[PDB]
């Protein structure tokens, strides 16, 4: 899990740590992003399928 | 003739029936998006607060 | 959108106002959980409709 996340994950140091927990939540917002434009590609599939 | 139209129209209509339930979840949807984009600011005013 | 936000908000005291982050993030958690549980009605409902 710990290499799966991080090849995909960026990591900073410590100048920025205050606005790295912002940089995690706007990760989470990309990732959220693109699970919604996956979900949306499924919905479309799915609606072919039946 | 008649059958045929009969047919058709009951058909169509359960057709009209999910399509507006469908467009009533589709208002709530819409209505639930705006909350989130004003839950920030709403929170943003109440922290600055 | 004062009314709204405010009506389904709350508002936190002085002292638990670091908790109002936290609140932020619960509210974000459900108001996207309840958008996605509808989106899904509205998937399966658009299944039915199709």
């Amino acid at each position: 899990e710990r290499e799966l996340s991080a090849s995909h994950f960026p990591v900073v140091t410590l100048e920025q740590l205050p606005d790295i927990r912002d940089l995690e939540r706007q990760h989470e917002r990309g990732i959220q992003h693109e699970i919604e434009r996956v979900k949306a590609e499924l919905h479309r599939l799915n609606i072919e399928l039946t | 003739e008649l059958e045929t139209a009969r047919k058709q129209q009951q058909s169509l209509q359960p057709v009209a029936l999910s399509w507006e339930k469908y467009q009533k979840q589709e208002r709530q949807l819409a209505d639930w998006l705006t909350l989130e984009s004003l839950l920030p600011l709403w929170f943003a005013q109440q922290a600055s607060h």
